[PDB]
C-alpha cells in the first residue's frame, strides 16, 4: 500500500516508462476500467506530500523548460528553467470531451538531450498567451 | 566533366579527364575525394608537374575528412561552405542562387511568394544552431528542399 | 499481483546488481592501485 | 528364410529393369523415370542395411555385400547422368536453334559438337542393351560420365557473352541467371519446361496457358490460379524465336488488362450510383474479372463519382451530392461484409478482402471531404488525394486509365500483378503516396527512412503495384559494386522497372558515392524525356551506363530503403542525398491497421478488438524487461492479426463439423454470432509473443492479457497426435519426455512452441544460453513430424560465422564477372530445382552460429514478407514453401532490430533443460550403447546401477555441481563442460573394468569390487571435472566440501587432500606419491627436450590427459606460458602409441585456412557411399592437432573468432563444410587438443560459451618451489656427475637456481614490459647452459662452476631488461643470491665483473678476458672487411658482450633470435658478423615498392630450400620494416616454432621439394622413400640449420602488438635488448 503512496524521481527511475504503465494497471485494476480506456492528466501542486487520492500519483524532480507553472497554468518565461514541486499523475477515463483551445501537449524528456520521450502532458494557458508561442519557444518537460 | 570517386573505374575516368583537360582547357570536377586519400596523393604530384590550359580547372569536393592530405590542402585553394552565419546572410544566398528571371515571371505575386520561402528557409536554418530547442535533431534542411 | 510491487521489485533487482558490480569493479581497482592483485584483460580496461 | 526372399525380390527386381528410353526430337532415346529409378535403389539399399541387423545375416553376408556394392555403383552411375543428360538437353538447343553461335564461339562450338557426338555415341550403346545392369558393366561408363559432367560444365561457363548478348534482346533477361538463361534458351522448342521461369521476369506471372498443340499462347496464369485469357493469341510457330515470342506474351498481356480494364470499368458503373446492390450480381462482377482490375474499376468509379458530386457543387451554395457517393460506398461495403461472414472460395474471399480495404479508404476519404466541407474539384482537399481518371474515347487502350495525385500524372503499365497483399491505406501511407509521386513527377528518387518495421519498402511496392508497375527488390550489401549496380540499371532502364533497393546504405561509402554518378545520369535522361517539345517519333532517349548507350523508359523508378542509425550501414554522401527525396517513416497508424484486416478477415467486433490490440503491443513494450529479441512493433501485430484470421477459419470450419456430425445445421449467421473472436485474438497473441517471452516476462504478460482482455481465459489445445510421436522419438534418442510439471515438461513445451512458430514463419530463431536443449528441440521435431506426417525432412546445419561471408552467399568475379554459388546460395538452388524431389520434403536450412549484421541482413529480403534471395548479379531465388530458415543462437547481442523483427523467436531458458534430464541420457546411453562399439554392455549397466543413487536430484553429483560454480576457475564454468567431463571419465572407468577382466580371464571382477571402483572412481571424476581448470586450493575446497557431504569411503589422511590420491584398479584409495620415484636421470640426457621428472603434478595430468584423450575427447590445457602444458600433453600421448600429433601454432590473425592446410598435408578426402571421409594418409593412427594459442586469434567487432566457430561446428557436427564444391566433410580419425593462456592474460580472448561445452579445460599452474627443487635438482645431480668434486655443490646449486629465478619472476612482471616473462623454460636452458659449459672440461674448481652459474643467470635474466636499473638489481642480487648459498667461496675469482664465456680462443668453451677477445674480434674484424662487408666498426664493451649473445644463439638447434634496439646500433651488422664467423650464411628479403605476400613466399620456399635439402646453414635475417602485410607474420610464426609451414609447398613446388629431399637424403646415407619421411626429414633439417635474426626498434606499443601477432617472436626467440648506445 504504501508503494502507491511514495514520490518518485522520474529521471532517477531505471526505466521511467515501465512506472507510467505500472500506475495506470493499478488504477484500471482497482477501478475494474480497462487499461486502454485510462488517460492520464497532470495536476501540479506547489506542497510537497500533498495527500494523493485512489488514482492520483506524485512524481518529482520534473524541470519545466522555458515556462512556469502557475495555478496548473503555464506561462511563457525567460528563464531556462524551472523546477515542478511535486507533478500528481492522475489516471481517468477518456471523456473525449474536445480540445479546450488553451491545452497545449507538451513533451515530456528524459533528458536535456530531448532524444527519448517519456509520455506527454496535456497542461493548460493562461491570459492572452499564444500556443503557438510555447511551439515556437521550445517549451517541454525534462524529467532530470 | 563531373567524376564521383570511389570505384576503381572512376579513377580512370578521372585520369582521362584531367588529362584531355588541361590541352583542351575544359572543367573537371571530382566529387567525394576524401574516400580515396591515397589517390589524393598520387593527384596532388601529378599536378605540381604540369603546365594546363589556361582556362583549365579542376575542383574538388569533399566534407572536410581529416583524412585529407595536407599536401593537397596546401597546393589547393580551399573554400569552406557551411550554413550562413545568420538569417540575413541566409537570405541573400537564396537570393543570389535563385535566377533573377525565376523570380520575375509572368505573376507579379511570384516574387513575394519567394521572399516568404527565403525567410522561410533561413528561420528553419538558423534554429538549427540551437539543437535542443530548436528542433529536436540535427535535422538536413538543406538547398534540396 | 500488485503491478507496483512488480515494477518496484524489478528497479530493485536491476540497482542491486548495478550496485554490487559497481562497487565490486571499484573494490578491484582500489587493489590494483594498491600493488596487492594482479591486473587483468578487463581491469586494464575499466583502469584506462 | 527371410533373407532369401529379400535377396530373391532384389535379384528378380534388377534382372528385367530396363532403363525407360523416350524419344528426343528423332535424335537419340532420353532416359526417362528418374523418381522411380532412384527411389528402388534407396528402398533396396534400405532393405540391405535392415537385412543386415538380422542374426542370420551371416551366412548370406558375402552376396548381400556384392548387392550393397553393386547399389551403390547404381546409384553412382545415375547420380551424374541425371546432370549429364539435362545439360546436354539445353545446350544442344542453343548450339543447334541459333545458327549465329558458330561464329562468335567457334572453339566452344568445336568442343560441344565432339562431346555431343560422343553423348551421342553412348545413347545407342544404352538404347542397345536398355537393361540398368547392362549398362552399369559399360566399359569406363563411370569415368566417361565424370568427364562428360565436366566438360558440360566448361561449355556452360564459356557462354557467358552469348548470354549477356542475349539479355539486349529481352530486357527481363537481366534478372535470370545464368544457367537459368541457359535453360530458356536450350529448351525454347520444350516450352512446358519453361513454366518454372516465369515467375522470375514478370510480376505476377507464374505460367502460361497453351492448347494442346503448345504452339500457341492462350494466355498467362498467376501462383494462385488466377489466369488471364488473351485477347488476341500470340503464336509461337509463326514467331519461333524465344525473345520474339516473349515479347509479344508481354505486350499482349498489357493489351489484354486493358481492354479487360475497360469491360470491368463498364460494368461497374452500373453499381456505381445505385442505391441498392444486388449481391449476387455484385459478387458475379468480381469472379468474372481479375483481383487487379476489381480493386482498379471500383477505384474508377468513386473517384469518377466523387468528381462528378464536386462538380455538381461547384456553384457554391448548391446541395451536397457527396452524401450519395458516401451512402453508396456504405452500401457496397455492407455487402462486401457481408460476403466476407460466410464461406467463399479462397480466390474470391482475396478479392473481397482487397475491395474491402480499398472501400474503407475510399469512405474515410469522402467523410473528410464531407466534413471539410469541399465544394470544387481543384480544392487541394480532393486533388491531395490520388484520383483515377478512365478516358474510353482514347484510341490507345494503355493510355485510356490516367491516375493523378497532387500535380503528379501517372499511366497504368498494366503489369499482371496476380493477387497481391493490399495494404491498409493509413494516414501515413498518404503521406508516403504523396511524398514518392512528388519525387516522381521531379524525376527523383525515393528514400523512406526509418526503423525497421514501419512498412516502407511494402508502401513502395503497394504504390508500384497501385501504377501497375513492375516493382523488383534487391536486398542490398557491400558486395553491390559500381559493375552490379549498374547493370542492374541497364536491366531496369531498358525494362522500365521500378527498383526498389532496400538496405541501400549497407554499400560502401566509396560505392554509394559512384553510384550516385549512374542515378544522376539516368535521372537526367528521365527529366529530358518529360520535355514536351520531345516527340517519340524521334530517337529514344538514352544514357550512358557502363560506357553504353542505353535506352530509357519513362517507368523507371529507384526507390530506396534505410535504417538511418543502424549498426552495419554506412554514411550516404551529400551529392547522392540530393537525388532522393526522403520521408520518415517511423510511427506507422497500427491502430487503423488492426482495424481495417480485422473488419476484412470477418470479425464483428474489429474496432473493438483494434482499440484493445494495438494498445496491449504497446503496453508490453513499455513493461516488459528489455532483451535483445524481443520484438512488439507492426511485424509481431501483423503476424498476430494474419494468425488471428487463420485461428477464425479453422474455429469456424471446425465448429460447422461437429455440427454436421452430431446433426444437420450449417448457418453462417449464428455461428458467426456465438464466435469468441475475443478468445481468438488472444489464441494468436499466446501462439506468437509467449515462445519468445523469458520466464520473468510470462507473468507480465498474462497479467496485460488479463486486464486487457477481461474475463476472457485461453487453454492451449493439446496436439496429441504429436506428443505421442514426440514421445517415441524421445525414447529412440535417449532423450528425456515429461506432460506438463513432470520431468521434462518444460522441454516438450518448447517443441511444441516450435513447432507452432513453424507453421506462422518461414524464419526462425531459436535464442538461449548453451546446453539449452535448443538443438535437441529441432532434430526431435523434424524426425517426429516425418513420422506424424510422412513427409521426410532433410536439415542443413550451417555455420555462418566458419567461413567467410563470401563462401556463404556467393561472390562476383571483378573481371570475368561470373556468379559463384555460395553454401546458403547453393543449398537453396538445389532445393528449388528439385532435380532429386526435395520439393517433395520438408527443407530445414538451420544457422548454428552467431548472428551479426554483417551476414544476417543478406537474408532480409529472405525472411521478409518478399520471401526471395536477392543476389548482386540481378538474380533472385524465391523461398520455396516447403523451406524454413532457422537459427539457433546464444544470444542476440549484435543482431540488429532489422532481423528480430523479421523473425519467430522462441526462448530456451537453461531452466529448460534440468541437471536430472542430462543425467538420464546420460545414464540411458550407458546401458544401451556399448564403449568398444556384450560383456562390455554388461559392465556398463553394473556400472550405471551403482552410479544411479548418485545421479540424481540434490544428490552428489549435483550438490558438487552447485558448490563448482561459487568457485571461480581459469576459464568460466559451463554446466555441460563438467558433465562432458565427468561422462567421459566414467567412460574410461568402464574401459578400466573390461581391462581388468581381459587381463584376468579366469577372475573377473565382482559386484562388491565394482562397487568400490566406481564409487570411488566417481568421487575422483568429480573432483578433477569441477575442479580441474582451478588452483590448487580450490581443488581442496571442493575436496573438503565432497568430504562433508559424500558418503563414499574416502582417505583418511589428516592433511593429505583428496585431489593427491587416485582409485587403483581394485577399489581402493591410493596416494599420487607411490608413483612418483626419485630417478636418476643419465648424464647425457640432462634436462632433454623429452625428459620428464616426475612430479605429482605430472603423473596427476598425464592420468587426466590419457583418460580424456582415449575418449578422443576434445580437451584444453590452461597455465601461464612454460608451465608445462606441451610437455604434459607429449609425455601423456607416448602412453598412447597409436596417435600422432600435428602442432600447430595459432596468432591473431589465424583463420580456418591454418587448419585447412593441415589437412591437405597430413589428411586425405575420399568418396564414400555416405559422403566425404577425411582422414588421416596413415591407417590405423588417430591424428591429434595440437594448437597452442588457442586464444590468440583476433575477435571481430561482433564477438566471434572465425576459427574457433570451425572448430566448434568441427568437434560438435564431426565434420566441416568444403567451400570448393559446397560439400559437407565428415571427420574420421582426429583428434583436437588445445593450449592456452589464461583469458585474462593481455592478448588472450575468452572463449565461447558453446566451444567450451564440448571442450573440458585443464589449470596446468607453475611448479611450486618444492617441486622446482625436485625436477632440477634431479636434473644437476645428474649433470655434476661429469665432474665427481663438484658432486657435493648439488644441493646448493639447485636452491641457488629457485631463489633467483623466483626473485627475478617476481621483481619483473608483464606490467613493466610485456615481454618480462619467466617460466621454468629459462630454468631448463639454465641447466642446458651449465651442462654445455662443464660437459668439455675434465674438471673445474667451485668457483669455475659459480662462474658459470653466474654467466648463465646474466644471459637468460639480464638478456631482455630494458632500464638499466632493472641490469643493475639483476647484477647485485647474482652476487648476494650465489654468496648466500655458496659461502667461503673467492668471491673475486668467481664474481669478476666481466663475465664473458667464449669458445673463440679455445677448443671448449671456457672464460675469456676482455681484452684478448677484443684483439681476436678486430682481427676477424679486418678479415670480415675484404670478405663479406667492407664498413668499418668501432669496437667498444657493448659490441663484444653483444657479438657473444649473438653467437651462443648461432650454435643452438632452432636459435632465433629478436634483437631489440634503436636503428643504426649494429643489430644486422653484428649479426652478418657473428654469422660469418659461425659459417652461417646470411640471407635478406630484397622488400621494395611491388613486393608481396606471393613474393615472400617465393622467398620463404628458397630459404627452405637451401636449409633443409641442400643442408646449408642460413642467417635468416629480417627486420620489421620488411613485414608489409600481417601475412609475412603468419608465416613466419609458424616456422619459427614447428620449423615448417604447412602450406608453403604445394603443387608443382611439393613435388620438386620431395625430388630435391630424396637426393638431400640420399647424399646423407638415409634409406628415406616415402614422402612422409622425406618430409620429416626435411623439416628437422631445417630447425638445426635456419637460424633467424628479427630487428625491430623499441617501441612500447608495437612490442605489445607483435606480442598478439606473432607469438614465437617471445616464446622461440631469444630477445637480446641491444637499445641505444649507453
Ligand atoms: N530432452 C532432453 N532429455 C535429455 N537430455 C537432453 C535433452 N535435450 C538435450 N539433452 C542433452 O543435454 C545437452 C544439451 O545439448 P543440446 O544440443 O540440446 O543443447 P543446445 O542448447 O543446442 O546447445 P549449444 O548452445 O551448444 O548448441 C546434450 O548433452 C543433450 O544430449
Ligand atoms: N616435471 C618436470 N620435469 C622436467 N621438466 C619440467 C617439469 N615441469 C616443468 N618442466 C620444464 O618446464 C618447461 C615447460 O615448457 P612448455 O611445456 O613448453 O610450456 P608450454 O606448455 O606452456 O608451452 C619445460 O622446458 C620443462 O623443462
Ligand atoms: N660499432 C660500430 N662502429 C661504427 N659504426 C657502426 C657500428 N655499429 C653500426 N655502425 C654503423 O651502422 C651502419 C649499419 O646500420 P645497421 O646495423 O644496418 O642498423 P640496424 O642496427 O638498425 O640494423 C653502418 O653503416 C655502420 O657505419
Ligand atoms: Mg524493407
Ligand atoms: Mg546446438
Amino acid at each position: 500500500k504504501e508503494l502507491k503512496n511514495i514520490h518518485v524521481c522520474l529521471g532517477g527511475l531505471f526505466v521511467p516508462e515501465a512506472y507510467i504503465t505500472a500506475t495506470r494497471q493499478y488504477v484500471a485494476q482497482a477501478n475494474s476500467w480497462s487499461l486502454e480506456e485510462l488517460c492520464l492528466e497532470v495536476n501540479v501542486t506547489t506542497s510537497q506530500g500533498a495527500t494523493l487520492d485512489a488514482c492520483s500519483f506524485g512524481v518529482t524532480g520534473l524541470k519545466l523548460q522555458g515556462a512556469t507553472c502557475n495555478n496548473n497554468k503555464l506561462s511563457l518565461s525567460n528563464a531556462i528553467s524551472t523546477a515542478l514541486p511535486l507533478t500528481q499523475l492522475r489516471w481517468v477515463k477518456q471523456t473525449n470531451t474536445e480540445k479546450k483551445a488553451s491545452v497545449v501537449t507538451l513533451p515530456v524528456y528524459l533528458n536535456f538531450t530531448r532524444a527519448d520521450l517519456i509520455f506527454t502532458v496535456d497542461f493548460e494557458i493562461a491570459t492572452k498567451e499564444d500556443p503557438r508561442s510555447f511551439y515556437e519557444r521550445g517549451v517541454a518537460v525534462l524529467c532530470t | 566533366t563531373s567524376i564521383a570517386i570511389g570505384s576503381a573505374e572512376g579513377f580512370n575516368q578521372a585520369d582521362k579527364a584531367i588529362n584531355t583537360a588541361v590541352k583542351s582547357g575544359r572543367w573537371v570536377m571530382l566529387k567525394n575525394v576524401h574516400l580515396a586519400p591515397g589517390w589524393l596523393m598520387q593527384l596532388e604530384k601529378k599536378l605540381h608537374s604540369l603546365q594546363p590550359h589556361a582556362c583549365f580547372r579542376l575542383f574538388l569536393t569533399m566534407e572536410i575528412n581529416p583524412k585529407v592530405p595536407v599536401n593537397l590542402l596546401r597546393a589547393g585553394r580551399i573554400f569552406v561552405f557551411e550554413p550562413p552565419p545568420g538569417v540575413k546572410a541566409n537570405m541573400l544566398r537564396t537570393f543570389s542562387s535563385i535566377p533573377v528571371s525565376r523570380i520575375c515571371k509572368s505573376p507579379n505575386e511570384r516574387a513575394r511568394l519567394y521572399f516568404l520561402l527565403a525567410w522561410f528557409h533561413a528561420i528553419i536554418q538558423e534554429r538549427l544552431r540551437y539543437a535542443p530547442l530548436g528542433w529536436s535533431k540535427k535535422y538536413e534542411f538543406g538547398e534540396s528542399d | 499481483k500488485d503491478p507496483l510491487f512488480r515494477f518496484f521489485e524489478r528497479e530493485v533487482k536491476m540497482g542491486a546488481k548495478l550496485l554490487q558490480d559497481v562497487r565490486q569493479d571499484l573494490a578491484d581497482v582500489v587493489q590494483v592501485c594498491e600493488g596487492k592483485k594482479k591486473q587483468t584483460n578487463y581491469l586494464r580496461t575499466l583502469i584506462n | 528364410m527371410a533373407l532369401e526372399e529379400f535377396l530373391k525380390q532384389i535379384r528378380e527386381v534388377w534382372n528385367t529393369y530396363e532403363l525407360d528410353l523416350v524419344n528426343y526430337q528423332n535424335k537419340c532415346r532420353l532416359i526417362r523415370g528418374w523418381d522411380d529409378l532412384f527411389n528402388k535403389v534407396k528402398e533396396h539399399i534400405n532393405s540391405v542395411s535392415a537385412m543386415k541387423l538380422s542374426p542370420y545375416y551371416k551366412v548370406f553376408e558375402e552376396d548381400a555385400l556384392s548387392w550393397e556394392d553393386k547399389l551403390n555403383r547404381i546409384m553412382a552411375l545415375f547420380d551424374v547422368w541425371i546432370d549429364v543428360q539435362r545439360r546436354w538437353v539445353y545446350l544442344e538447343g542453343i548450339f543447334t536453334g541459333s545458327a549465329d553461335i558458330k561464329h562468335l564461339l567457334p572453339v566452344e562450338t568445336q568442343r560441344f559438337q565432339s562431346i555431343s557426338t560422343e553423348f551421342l555415341a553412348l545413347m545407342k550403346k544404352v538404347s542397345k542393351s536398355p537393361l540398368v545392369m547392362d549398362v552399369l558393366n559399360i566399359q569406363g561408363v563411370q569415368r566417361s560420365l565424370e568427364r562428360l559432367a565436366d566438360l558440360l560444365g566448361k561449355i556452360q561457363k564459356a557462354l557467358g557473352e552469348y548470354l549477356e548478348r542475349e539479355r539486349s534482346s529481352f530486357p527481363r533477361f537481366y534478372f535470370v541467371g545464368d544457367e537459368d538463361l541457359l535453360e530458356i534458351i536450350g529448351n525454347s522448342k520444350n516450352v512446358a519446361k519453361l513454366q518454372k521461369h516465369f515467375k522470375k521476369m514478370f510480376a505476377g506471372v507464374s505460367s502460361i496457358i497453351l492448347n494442346e498443340d503448345n504452339s500457341v499462347v492462350l494466355g498467362i496464369s498467376s501462383r494462385e490460379g488466377e489466369e488471364v485469357m488473351f485477347k488476341t493469341p500470340v503464336s509461337i510457330t509463326e514467331h519461333p524465336k524465344i525473345n520474339e515470342w516473349l515479347t509479344l506474351v508481354e505486350k499482349e498481356m498489357r493489351v489484354t488488362l486493358a481492354k479487360l480494364l475497360a469491360e470491368s470499368v463498364t460494368e461497374v458503373e452500373i453499381f456505381g450510383k445505385a442505391t441498392s446492390i444486388d449481391p449476387n450480381t455484385y459478387i458475379t462482377w468480381i469472379d468474372k474479372y481479375q483481383a487487379q482490375l476489381v480493386v482498379l474499376s471500383a477505384q474508377i468509379a468513386w473517384s469518377e463519382n466523387v468528381e462528378t458530386a464536386l462538380s455538381s457543387m461547384g456553384g457554391g451554395g448548391d446541395a451536397a451530392p457527396l452524401h450519395s457517393v458516401l451512402s453508396n460506398v456504405e452500401v457496397t461495403l455492407n455487402v462486401l461484409a457481408d460476403s466476407v461472414l460466410m464461406e467463399q472460395p479462397p480466390l474470391r474471399r482475396r478479392k473481397l478482402e482487397h475491395l474491402i480495404t480499398e472501400l474503407v479508404h475510399q469512405r474515410d476519404v469522402t467523410r473528410s471531404l464531407i466534413k471539410s466541407k469541399i465544394d470544387n474539384a481543384k480544392s487541394f482537399e480532393w486533388l491531395s488525394q490520388m484520383r483515377f481518371y478512365f478516358d474510353p474515347k482514347q484510341t490507345d487502350v494503355l493510355q485510356q486509365l490516367s491516375i493523378q495525385m497532387a500535380n503528379a500524372k501517372f499511366n497504368y503499365g498494366f503489369e499482371y500483378l496476380g493477387v497481391q497483399d493490399k495494404l491498409v491505406q493509413t494516414p501515413l501511407t498518404d503521406r508516403c503516396y504523396l511524398t514518392m509521386t512528388q519525387a516522381l513527377e521531379a524525376r527523383l528518387g525515393g528514400s523512406p527512412f526509418g526503423p525497421a518495421g514501419t512498412g516502407k519498402t511494402e508502401s513502395v511496392k503497394a504504390l508500384g503495384h497501385q501504377l501497375g508497375r513492375f516493382v523488383l527488390v534487391f536486398n542490398c550489401d557491400e558486395t553491390f559494386d559500381f559493375q552490379a549496380m549498374g547493370r542492374i540499371f541497364v536491366g531496369l532502364c531498358q525494362v522500365g522497372a521500378w527498383g526498389c533497393f532496400d538496405e541501400f546504405n549497407r554499400l560502401e561509402e566509396r560505392m554509394l558515392s559512384a553510384v550516385s554518378q549512374q542515378v544522376q545520369c539516368i535521372q537526367e535522361a528521365l527529366r529530358e524525356h518529360s520535355n514536351p517539345n520531345y516527340d517519340k517519333t524521334s530517337a529514344p532517349i538514352t544514357c550512358e551506363l557502363l560506357n553504353k548507350q542505353v535506352k530509357v523508359s519513362p517507368d523507371m523508378a529507384i526507390f530506396i530503403t534505410m535504417n538511418p542509425g543502424y549498426a552495419g550501414r554506412s554514411n550516404l554522401p551529400d551529392n547522392l542525398k540530393k537525388l532522393f527525396r526522403s520521408l520518415a517513416m517511423t510511427k506507422p497508424d497500427r491502430q487503423l491497421i488492426a482495424q481495417v484486416m480485422l473488419y476484412s478477415q470477418g470479425f464483428r467486433t474489429a474496432e473493438v478488438l483494434a482499440n484493445k490490440i494495438v494498445p496491449f503491443f504497446k503496453l508490453c513494450d513499455e513493461q516488459l524487461s528489455s532483451q535483445s529479441h524481443y520484438d512488439f512493433g507492426l511485424r509481431a501485430l501483423k503476424s498476430v492479426l494474419v494468425s488471428a484470421g487463420n485461428v477464425k477459419r479453422e474455429r469456424i470450419q471446425k465448429i460447422k463439423r461437429e455440427k454436421e456430425e452430431r446433426g444437420e445445421a450449417v448457418d453462417e449467421g449464428e455461428i458467426a454470432e456465438n464466435l469468441p473472436e475475443q478468445e481468438i485474438l488472444i489464441q494468436s497473441v499466446c501462439e506468437t509473443m509467449v515462445p519468445k517471452l523469458v520466464a520473468e516476462d510470462i507473468p507480465l504478460l498474462f497479467s496485460l492479457l488479463s486486464d486487457v482482455f477481461p474475463g476472457v481465459q485461453y487453454h492451449r489445445g493439446e496436439m496429441t497426435a504429436l506428443r505421442e510421436e514426440l514421445k517415441k522419438v524421445c525414447q529412440e534418442m535417449y532423450l528425456t519426455y515429461g506432460d506438463g510439471e513432470e520431468v521434462g515438461g518444460m522441454w516438450v513445451e518448447k517443441v511444441l512452441q516450435l513447432y507452432q512458430i513453424t507453421q506462422i514463419n518461414h524464419g526462425l530463431m531459436m535464442v538461449g544460453p548453451s546446453g539449452s536443449g535448443k538443438s535437441m528441440a529441432w532434430r526431435v521435431l523434424l524426425k517426429a513430424l516425418e513420422r506424424l506426417e510422412g513427409v521426410e525432412g532433410v536439415a542443413h546445419i550451417i555455420d555462418p560465422k566458419a567461413i567467410s561471408k563470401d563462401h556463404l552467399y556467393g561472390t562476383l568475379d571483378p573481371n570475368t564477372r561470373e556468379w559463384t554459388d555460395g553454401l546458403f546460395t547453393h543449398v537453396l538452388r538445389k532445393i528449388i530445382d528439385s532435380v532429386r524431389g526435395e520439393l517433395q520434403k520438408r527443407q530445414w536450412i538451420v544457422f548454428d552460429g552467431d548472428v551479426d549484421p554483417e551476414w544476417v541482413e543478406n537474408l532480409n529480403s529472405v525472411l521478409d514478407d518478399n520471401k526471395l534471395l536477392t543476389l548482386p548479379n540481378g538474380e533472385r531465388l524465391s523461398l520455396p514453401p516447403n523451406v524454413r530458415i532457422m537459427f539457433e543462437v546464444q544470444d542476440l547481442k549484435y543482431a540488429t532490430l532489422a532481423t528480430v523483427s523479421r523473425c519467430g523467436m522462441v526462448w530456451f531458458s537453461e531452466d529448460v533443460l534440468s541437471t536430472d534430464m542430462i543425467f538420464n541420457n546420460f545414464l540411458a546411453r550407458l546401458r544401451s550403447i556399448p564403449l568398444d562399439e556384450s560383456p562390455m554392455l554388461q559392465i556398463q549397466r553394473d556400472a550405471a546401477t551403482i552410479m544411479q543413487p548418485y545421479f540424481t536430484s540434490n544428490g552428489l553429483v549435483t550438490k558438487a555441481l552447485e558448490h563448482a560454480f561459487q568457485l571461480e576457475h581459469i576459464m568460466d564454468l559451463t554446466r555441460l563442460r563438467c558433465l562432458g567431463s565427468l561422462f567421459s571419465m566414467l567412460h574410461q572407468a568402464c574401459r578400466n573394468v573390461a581391462q581388468y577382466n581381459a587381463n584376468h580371464p579366469d577372475f573377473p571382477m565382482q559386484i562388491e569390487q565394482l562397487e568400490r571402483y566406481i564409487q570411488r572412481y566417481l568421487v575422483y571424476a568429480i573432483l578433477w571435472s569441477l575442479s580441474g581448470d582451478s588452483r590448487l586450493k580450490m581443488r581442496a575446497e571442493l575436496g573438503e566440501y565432497i568430504r562433508r557431504i559424500t558418503t563414499v569411503p574416502l582417505p583418511t589422511a589428516p592433511n593429505i587432500p583428496i585431489i593427491d590420491y587416485e582409485v587403483s584398479i581394485s577399489g581402493e584409495w591410493s596416494p599420487w606419491q607411490a608413483k612418483v620415484p626419485q630417478i636418476e636421470v643419465e648424464t647425457h640426457k640432462v634436462a632433454a627436450p623429452d625428459v620428464v621428472v616426475p612430479t605429482l603434478d605430472t603423473v596427476r595430468h598425464e592420468a587426466l590427459l590419457y583418460t580424456w584423450l582415449a575418449e578422443h575427447k576434445p580437451l584444453v590445457l590452461c597455465g601461464p606460458p612454460g608451465s608445462g602444458k606441451t610437455m604434459t600433453l607429449f609425455s601423456a600421448l607416448r602412453a598412447l602409441p597409436d596417435m600422432e600429433v600435428v602442432g600447430l601454432n595459432f596468432s591473431s590473425a589465424t583463420t580456418p585456412e591454418l587448419l585447412l592446410k593441415t589437412f591437405d598435408h597430413y589428411c586425405e578426402y575420399r568418396r564414400t557411399p555416405n559422403g566425404v571421409v577425411l582422414a588421416p594418409v596413415q591407417l590405423g593412427k588417430w591424428l591429434v592437432l595440437f594448437c597452442d594459442e588457442i586464444n590468440l586469434p583476433d575477435m571481430d567487432k561482433y564477438g566471434t573468432q572465425r576459427v574457433i566457430s570451425f572448430i566448434r561446428q568441427m568437434v560438435e557436427h564431426g565434420g566441416f563444410y568444403r567451400t570448393s564444391d559446397q560439400t559437407w566433410v565428415k571427420l574420421e580419425r582426429i583428434q583436437f587438443v588445445g593450449a592456452c593462456n589464461p583469458p585474462t592474460d593481455p592478448g588472450r580472448k575468452p572463449l565461447s560459451h558453446r566451444f567450451l561445452r564440448h571442450v573440458p579445460v585443464v589449470y596446468v599452474d607453475y611448479p611450486g618451489p618444492a617441486s622446482l627443487t625436485q625436477i632440477y635438482g634431479t636434473f644437476n645431480r645428474a649433470m655434476l656427475r661429469l665432474i665427481p668434486s663438484l658432486r657435493t655443490y648439488a644441493e646448493p646449486l639447485t636452491a641457488a637456481m629457485v631463489e633467483f629465478y623466483t626473485m627475478s619472476q617476481e621483481r619483473f612482471t608483464q606490467d613493466t614490459q610485456p615481454h618480462y616473462i619467466y617460466s621454468p623454460r629459462e630454468m631448463t636452458r639454465w641447466v642446458r647452459g651449465i651442462f654445455e659449459a662443464l660437459r668439455p672440461l675434465e674438471t673445474l674448481p667451485v668457483e669455475g662452476l659459480i662462474r658459470i652459474w653466474a654467466h648463465e643467470a646474466l644471459r637468460l635474466f639480464q638478456d631482455r631488461l630494458v632500464e638499466d636499473e632493472e641490469r643493475r638489481w639483476t647484477d647485485e642480487n647474482i652476487d648476494t643470491v650465489a654468496l648466500k648459498h655458496f659461502p667461503n667461496i673467492d668471491r673475486e675469482k668467481a664474481m669478476s665483473r666481466p663475465i664473458l664465456y667464449s669458445n673463440w680462443l679455445s677448443k671448449d668453451y671456457i672464460p675469456v678476458d676482455q681484452e684478448e677477445l677484443r684483439d681476436y674480434v678486430k682481427a676477424r674484424l679486418k678479415v670480415f672487411y675484404e670478405e663479406e662487408l667492407d664498413v668499418p666498426l668501432v669496437l667498444f664493451n657493448e659490441v663484444l658482450d653483444h657479438v657473444l649473445r649473438i653467437d651462443r644463439i648461432f650454435r643452438q638447434p632452432q636459435g632465433h633470435l629478436l634483437l631489440i634496439g634503436v636503428s643504426g646500433a649494429g643489430k644486422t651488422t653484428l649479426s652478418r658478423f657473428v654469422a660469418w664467423m659461425n659459417g652461417l650464411s646470411v640471407y635478406q628479403i630484397k622488400v621494395h615498392r611491388k613486393y608481396t605476400g606471393e613474393d615472400f613466399d617465393e622467398d620463404l620456399r628458397t630459404v627452405l630450400r637451401r636449409s633443409g635439402c641442400k643442408n646449408e646453414k642460413i642467417a635468416f635475417i629480417m627486420d620489421e620494416s620488411n613485414v608489409l602485410d600481417s601475412g609475412f607474420l603468419e608465416r613466419m610464426n609458424t616456422l619459427l616454432a614447428n620449423g615448417e609451414v604447412p602450406g608453403l609447398f604445394e603443387g608443382d613446388e611439393y613435388a620438386t621439394l620431395m625430388t630435391q629431399c630424396k637426393e638431400g637424403a640420399q647424399k646423407e646415407g638415409l634409406m628415406l622413400d616415402s614422402h612422409e619421411e622425406l618430409y620429416k626429414w626435411f623439416t628437422s633439417q631445417v630447425i638445426r640449420n635456419l637460424h633467424v635474426v628479427f630487428t625491430m626498434n623499441p617501441s612500447s606499443e608495437g612490442l605489445k602488438d607483435r606480442a598478439a601477432t606473432s607469438p614465437a617472436l617471445f616464446n622461440r626467440c631469444v630477445l637480446n635488448w641491444f637499445g641505444d648506445w649507453s
